[PDB]
């Protein structure tokens, strides 16, 4: 099963310098330039965090 | 960059070259720019501001091209709506996209949903020509998937990375047939690629482009044409000689069997055949395979190699890069990524994920399987489903 699509997997939420959020499998090393802000937690929990916390899809550089 | 910037270069270099051919009507680059500036002035005059979304409900025409550029000049993004869509999809797309105004024609006026401003493109109004200007990070368009359709938000930089890509090899002498729905991102090739290259857009006559109409267009001077996979397969099996005279035929989207390409090459030794692959989320196409004149395809039609400026990765279930000949998940990175899905932050975070190969960058999860060849081409290996 694809690791990003495993509804039973353990996940993080990562954010980059542009404020963009990413789901991430908790078993995998966090890529450079990204910071974990939530998890390990269920996939639905992480997606709910993104829905609640990523309110503006525009990259931060655009807004500033 | 932005497509308006690339187009402005062509207006400066050759203002009197033909830009758009629509039946009797012919627009030069200068004429296209001037008309778009006037419609842009009408939009600014109404208070349209940077980042606003303007829906578009028009039949393909020179006015369509003018309208799209005009929305861009006003600092806004276009939301293309096919005039053949049923009313519920039109209404959903307009509301979902946050479009507050809709450009239409006399013929399509009744298709504007109630409560949305109808702007009839042929109406003349007391506003001066003006442009706010397009900027690379700003929204250029919102195009909807074939699924509940999702709104893909694409910035100017990504459209320009696609349209201005040197690999298209479109020249000022080229004439590209325009017939795909402008609500589909193949229209980026049919409209913007020729205009940023100095060539001309030839608006197809109303109705579907079949083999007979393709032959007639080629006789009138069309040099390049895109066909959907379904149409290409049908013409390749039924009348492959109908591509004769084209400099290049392009296709992609759905499955194209190698046999279909082989038939066209057999009938048309000199036509370049470009097979293209890519989701709307990465701006029309991310990889392509070009069969040069005289060359034979062989048993498998690759989806090919990333476009210049783009990267592809084939990773296993632990996100490790696999060796050639091993099937894995296909990820697309580098140029051309959308910002994400409108109103769907979670879905965006689920498919535009962190890219381990480039600091701070994202890659789009295609949901497709692929394998590398030893020489760096990609073979499609089905859906991860
Ligand atoms: C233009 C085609 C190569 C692919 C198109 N972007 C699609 O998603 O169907
Ligand atoms: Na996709």
């Amino acid at each position: 099963t694809n690791p990003f699509d495993n509804e039973d997997g353990s996940f993080l939420v990562l954010v980059n310098g542009e404020g963009q959020h990413s789901l991430w499998p908790a078993f995998a090393e966090v890529p450079d330039g990204w910071t974990g802000v939530h998890g390990p937690a269920s996939r639905q929990d992480c997606l709910g965090y993104v829905e609640q916390n990523w309110t503006d899809l525009r990259p931060k550089s655009l807004i500033s | 960059s932005t497509v308006p910037e690339l187009l402005a270069r062509q207006v400066t270099r050759a203002p009197d070259a033909v830009a758009v051919v629509d039946r009797d009507r012919v627009l030069t680059y200068r004429e296209l720019d001037e008309l778009a500036g006037r419609l842009s002035g009408r939009l600014i005059g109404r208070g349209v501001r940077r980042g606003d979304r303007v829906a578009v409900l028009l039949d393909r025409s020179a006015d369509l091209v003018v309208t799209l550029l005009a929305i861009w000049k006003a600092g806004a993004a276009y939301v293309p709506v096919d005039a053949g869509y049923p009313a519920p999809r039109v209404a959903f797309m307009v509301a979902d996209s946050g479009a507050s105004r809709m450009v239409c024609s006399a013929a399509t006026r009744d298709g504007v949903p109630e409560g949305i401003e109808a702007i009839v493109v042929t109406d003349e109004e007391a506003f001066e020509a003006s442009a706010a200007g397009a900027r690379p990070g700003d929204l250029a368009y919102v195009m909807y998937t074939s699924g509940i359709p999702k709104g893909v938000a694409v910035p100017h930089r990504s459209v320009a990375e696609l349209a201005g890509n040197p690999g298209w090899a479109v020249e000022p002498g080229d004439a590209v047939l325009m017939h795909a729905p402008y609500a589909f991102d193949a229209s980026l090739f049919e409209i913007w690629v020729p205009l940023v290259s100095g060539g001309r857009v030839v608006i197809a006559e109303p109705g579907p482009v079949d083999a007979r109409r393709l032959r007639e267009a080629i006789s009138s001077g069309v040099t390049r044409a895109y066909l959907t996979a379904g149409s290409f397969r049908a013409v390749a099996e039924e009348s492959p000689e109908s591509f004769a005279g084209l400099r290049e035929v392009l296709t992609g989207g759905d499955v194209v069997p190698a046999h279909a390409v082989a038939r066209v090459r057999s009938a048309c030794p000199r036509v370049r055949i470009r097979h293209m692959y890519g989701p709307t989320e990465t701006t029309m196409c991310a990889t392509w395979h070009l069969l040069e004149p005289g060359d034979e395809i062989g048993p498998v039609l690759p989806i090919g190699r990333p476009l210049p400026g783009r990267r592809a990765q084939v990773l296993d279930a632990s996100l490790r890069a696999v060796a050639p000949g091993v099937i894995g998940d296909l990820y697309l990175s580098g140029a051309g990524l959308a910002d994400g899905y409108l109103r769907r932050a979670g879905l965006t975070a689920e498919r535009f994920v962190a890219d381990p190969s480039a600091p701070g960058a994202r890659m789009y999860r295609t949901g497709d399987l692929a394998q590398w060849t030893a020489d760096g081409a990609l073979l499609f290996a089905g859906r991860a489903d």
